[PDB]
């Protein structure tokens, strides 16, 4: 009952549209550093 | 000064004998017995000691001098093994599929035994002659070798690929191992638990007796197939009563200890020489 009609978008009005929650799956991939002395090492040694 | 290792004692084949010794050397020496607890447990008693002490009173051995240990069973027994002691006489209960490790038990307790130490993670080991072995003791001893060639590669397995390493003897609480004399080898032999000596086999500890108890004569002392020797020191008692077989001992106690000696004797109750 207004001027704006056929407007693509998403109005904040009500997103959740009656769901609990949207959801979304991957995959998560990480390379950060980390402290690792328990290896202490110089075990590569050559047995000889 | 030596004792005189080096100087000839000349006797003589007309000296009469001197009287016996039996009364001396049970009044200094002190016999001292190695039982399973399988043997406690058929006498249900707990004065069966002080019994067995007199009655080797009345056999004529003074009081504090017959000593009774017990051990769970053969392969636990196995596990460094110190006698702590002065005539030990082992006795042992047969049953299948412990030949090899009661022999083994035989064979480290009845010789003695020089063992140096071995570093298994960095350097490989060679066995020099016929009287060196590799002896590896510990809650889990599962040894893996590997033989080196002239070019340092192992021969059937790659050094670096413990799989293909040839098992030697997996899960004893005792392992007396050979191999083929001249071979550099890398082993894997589970260091936190089990440890591992190049031990050389000097003479007999003609001190330890051995008295198998069940099945028969089994024991190859001497790991080399061709030669089976049977050493006055291991005798062998049938048996059904545990006390039978303490009562047989304590009557034949005389000649057991005339067959034994005395003056192999070490200030260690360990089983053999540590020498770094
Ligand atoms: C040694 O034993 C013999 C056995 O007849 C005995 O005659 C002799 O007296 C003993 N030696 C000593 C010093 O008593
Ligand atoms: C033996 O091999 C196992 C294989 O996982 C390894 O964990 C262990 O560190 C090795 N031990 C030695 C002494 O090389
Ligand atoms: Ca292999
Ligand atoms: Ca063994
Ligand atoms: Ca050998
Ligand atoms: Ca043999």
């Amino acid at each position: 009952r207004t001027r704006t009609v056929n407007l693509y978008g998403l109005p904040a009005a009500n997103p959740n549209n009656g769901n609990e929650y949207y959801e979304i799956s991957g995959r998560f991939s990480l390379i950060s550093l980390v402290p690792t002395n328990d290896d202490y090492q110089t075990p590569i040694m050559n047995s000889v | 000064q030596n004792y005189g290792l080096n100087i000839p004692i000349t006797g003589s084949m007309d000296t009469v004998y001197s009287n016996s010794t039996r009364e001396e050397v049970f009044l200094t020496s002190t016999l001292c017995l190695y039982y399973p607890t399988e043997a406690s447990t058929q006498i249900s008693d707990g004065e069966w000691k002080d019994s067995l002490s007199q009655m080797f009173l009345i056999k004529g051995w003074p009081t504090g001098s017959v000593y009774f240990k017990e051990y769970s069973n053969i392969v636990d027994f196995s596990v460094d093994p110190q006698l702590y002691c002065d005539y030990n006489l082992v006795l042992m209960k047969y049953d299948q599929s412990l030949e090899l490790d009661m022999s083994e038990l035989a064979d480290l307790i009845l010789n003695e035994w020089l063992c140096n130490p071995m570093d298994i993670t960095l350097y490989y080991y060679q066995q020099s002659g016929e009287s060196n072995k590799w002896i590896s003791m510990g809650s889990s001893c599962t040894v893996k070798v590997c033989p080196l060639n002239t070019q340092t590669l192992g021969i059937g397995c790659q050094t670096t690929n413990v799989d293909s390493f040839e098992t030697v003897a997996e899960n004893e609480k005792l392992a007396i191992v050979d191999v083929v004399d001249g071979i550099n080898h890398k082993i894997n032999l589970t260091t936190t638990t089990c440890t591992i000596r190049n031990c050389k086999k000097l003479g007999p500890r003609e001190n330890v007796a051995v008295i198998q108890v069940g099945g028969a004569n089994i024991l190859d002392i001497t790991a080399d197939p061709t030669t089976n020797p049977q050493i006055e020191r291991m005798m062998r008692v049938n048996w059904k009563r545990w006390w039978q077989v303490f009562y047989t001992i304590v009557d034949y106690i005389n000649q057991i200890v005339q067959v034994m000696s005395k003056r192999s004797r070490s200030l260690n109750s360990a089983a053999f020489y540590y020498r770094v």
